[PDB]
């Protein structure tokens, strides 16, 4: 099964860590918890942002251009990316925008963090059609000393 | 490529302050971070401070936390490092860098993974 995991500001705005105004160590912990020991598929800008492989996960980078780092697996198409994951219970797609758009129709699960922040940006999480999904988990947290904004973890499953 | 141009280095006494600046020749995009590393004679280069260009969020090396403050101005396309309560062991060549690597990772990333670098500015702090 294929899942997407993303952090969304108001109006579904998303972006690279350097672009976004929030600091949410609790969300990073949520991301790690839900991706550890699973393959992760990301686009090239997301790879450039993390700077090194995510530990404890098979790192697969989807790009039309040749790889430039032999520490990770490079693929040129959605089908190649899925094949590179082999036989696993769950594949985690970790963005960014174009990658989310390419995998959404194949996905059966979404892990979303809804952040209470208004952010200017051109990149958005794809319009998922809410009535096609069932909300199976929701957990709200206020901002605190460590976390800059309030946020809500949600898991949705495709009907 | 975009050039990183450093200024502000000099010689001051222990306990003084000094302000370094790094101006990028072309406007940075929101996905970049910009920051400082330093290298003292005979020592390995080490991380000092970084700020995300879009978010304006900061991180510091353990040896300068509390004493140094990094900031950036979007309009002037410049970043500044205000260095206070300087110590002799802060003496080094200071280098500005920029990269798409998340600012949060700069305290542990190998410095050569950053592809944009200034040429270095000397900071000397003397107890004499
Ligand atoms: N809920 C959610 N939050 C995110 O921040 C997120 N980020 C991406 C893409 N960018 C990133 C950036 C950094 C790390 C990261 O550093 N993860 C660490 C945890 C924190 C740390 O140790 O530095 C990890 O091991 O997972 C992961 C994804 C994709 N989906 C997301 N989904």
């Amino acid at each position: 099964m294929i899942s997407l995991i993303a952090a969304l500001a108001v109006d579904r705005v998303i972006g690279m860590e350097n672009a976004m105004p929030w600091n949410l160590p609790a969300d990073l912990a949520w991301f790690k918890r839900n991706t550890l020991n699973k393959p992760v598929i990301m686009g090239r800008h997301t790879w450039e942002s993390i700077g090194r492989p995510l530990p404890g996960r098979k790192n697969i980078i989807l790009s039309s251009q040749p790889g430039t780092d032999d520490r990770v697996t490079w693929v040129k198409s959605v089908d190649e990316a899925i094949a590179a994951c082999g036989d696993v219970p769950e594949i985690m797609v970790i963005g960014g925008g174009r990658v989310y758009e390419q995998f959404l129709p194949k996905a059966q699960k979404l892990y979303l963090t809804h952040i209470d922040a208004e952010v200017e940006g051109d990149t958005h999480f794809p319009d998922y059609e809410p009535d096609d999904w069932e909300s199976v988990f929701s957990e709200f947290h206020d901002a605190d000393a460590q976390n800059s904004h309030s946020y809500c973890f949600e898991i949705l499953e495709r009907r | 490529q975009v050039q990183l141009q450093e200024s502000g280095g000099g010689l001051v006494q222990a306990g003084a302050s000094l302000r370094l600046s790094c101006a990028a020749s072309e406007r940075l995009t929101v996905d970049y971070a910009i920051g400082w590393f330093r290298q003292a004679p005979g020592k390995e280069r080490e991380f000092v401070a970084a700020i995300s260009w879009g978010g304006g969020l900061t991180v510091y090396g353990e040896s300068v936390e509390g004493r140094f403050t990094i900031s950036r101005d979007i309009a002037k396309n410049t970043m500044n490092l205000q260095m206070n309560v300087l110590r002799p062991e802060d003496t080094a060549n200071y280098y500005c860098a920029a990269s798409r690597i998340s600012y949060r990772v700069w305290n542990t990333i190998p410095y050569n993974k950053l592809t944009l670098w200034g040429r270095g500015t000397q900071v000397t702090v003397s107890s004499h």
